[PDB]
């Protein structure tokens, strides 16, 4: 899990690999957190308005 | 477990019959995987579980 | 892995190294039988005779001078370990350096990287255990190994 | 005691494996790396530099 | 081998043990958290068996108990 330890302990052809599951995987977390955002947004605005 | 016996003078003399062991116990509980959900003091200890 | 062609090569032979042909089941991983019996399938066990569909649990080697060099004998060292159980006995070559406190910097830690300021922390670590955590499991206090 | 398993009297035969723990003490993994006398150096999950 | 003699054969009396084994599972230390680990454990309110050691008469017994997957002593 630690972004670290891959990079100290793998070779920089190897890290092609491994990190981009990583990357890939943490974009969908930020991707589910900005979009449940929004539409906890909305319904606050609907509350403000 | 290894055991204690407390030989005396009143005892026979011998080590097939001569012992006054008294008193001991124990208790074994056998383990298994399990979930535990683990509460942490603030100095560090585990209160309750 | 490796060649040791000379160290293999007998006048008389060699033929003490020996591999296992037949077992019921396959074998776990990481795990060693040296138990001698002979392998039995199906009907008619042999029960130690080693005759008709029983089988000796070894076959020994074939290295020789002559042999050729290609299927010639290899010596291979498989070495493994696994990391951040607890503290590492066995590190590196690196060499140590002076305890920088309350001012940012890169710090390794018994192979452990992050990049912090250090400061003296109050609490108090039970003999013990080495590292510490916060509510999101993200290191919080480590306590240097000579320090 | 990198040494002494890789430079040893006998190596054992498969059905019964020798394994050694080495433990508390400091390797210099790199040099066996340098002397490149071993045809196979494969190394899996970490980088052999 | 040496033995001994004039032992009583009896039933073992099972008593419960309740929120006890619990033991720190690992070596990292964390304060006031809550975090849920599978380690073996001993389940609570699970059943140990008593034995006894005590000649209180002509009573001694050691036997043997299978230690399979974690024992609790
Ligand atoms: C293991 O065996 C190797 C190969 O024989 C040894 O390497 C040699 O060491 C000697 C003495 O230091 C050197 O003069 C040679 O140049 C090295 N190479 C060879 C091919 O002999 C090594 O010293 C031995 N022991 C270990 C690694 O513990
Ligand atoms: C916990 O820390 C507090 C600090 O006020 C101290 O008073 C108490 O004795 C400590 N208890 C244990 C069990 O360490
Ligand atoms: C308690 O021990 C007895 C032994 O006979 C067993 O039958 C029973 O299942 C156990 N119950 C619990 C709750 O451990």
């Amino acid at each position: 899990s630690v972004l670290n330890d891959i990079l100290s302990r793998l070779d920089p052809p190897e890290a092609e690999v491994q990190i981009d599951r990583l990357i890939t995987g943490r974009l969908q977390s930020l991707q589910t957190y900005v979009t449940q955002q929004l539409i906890r947004a909305a319904e606050i605005r609907a509350s403000a308005n | 477990t290894l055991l204690a016996l407390h030989r005396s003078y009143l005892t026979p003399g011998d080590s097939s019959s001569g012992w006054t062991a008294g008193a001991a116990a124990y208790y074994v509980g056998y383990l298994q995987p399990r979930t535990f959900l683990l509460k942490y003091n603030e100095n560090g200890t585990i209160t309750d579980a | 892995a490796w060649n040791s062609n000379n160290l293999d090569s007998k006048v008389g032979g060699n033929y003490n190294y020996l591999y296992r042909l037949f077992r019921k089941s396959n074998l776990k991983p990481f795990e060693r039988d040296i138990s001698t019996e002979i392998y039995q399938a199906g009907s008619t066990p042999c029960n130690g005779v080693e005759g008709f569909n029983c089988y000796f649990p070894l076959q020994s080697y074939g290295f020789q001078p002559t042999n050729g060099v290609g299927y010639q004998p290899y010596r291979v060292v498989v070495l493994s370990f696994e990391l951040l159980h607890a503290p590492a006995t066995v590190c590196g070559p690196k060499k140590s350096t002076n305890l920088v406190k309350n001012k940012c910097v890169n710090f390794n830690f018994n192979g452990l990287t992050g990049t912090g300021v250090l400061t003296e922390s109050n609490k108090k670590f039970l003999p013990f255990q080495q590292f510490g955590r916060d509510i999101a499991d993200t290191t919080d206090a480590v306590r240097d190994p000579q320090t | 005691p990198f040494g002494e398993v890789f430079n040893a009297t006998r190596f054992a035969s498969v059905y019964a494996w020798n394994r050694k723990r080495i433990s508390n003490c400091v390797a210099d993994y790199s040099v066996l790396y340098n002397s490149a006398s071993f045809s196979t150096f494969k190394c899996y999950g970490v980088s052999p530099t | 081998c040496v033995n001994l003699t004039t032992r009583t054969q009896l039933p073992p009396a099972y008593t419960n043990s309740f929120t006890r084994g619990v033991y720190y599972p690992d070596k990292v230390f964390r304060s006031s958290v809550l975090h849920s680990t599978q380690d073996l454990f001993l389940p609570f309110f699970s059943n140990v068996t008593w034995f006894h050691a005590i000649h209180v008469t002509k009573r001694f017994d050691n036997p043997v108990l299978p230690f399979n997957d974690g024992v609790y002593f």
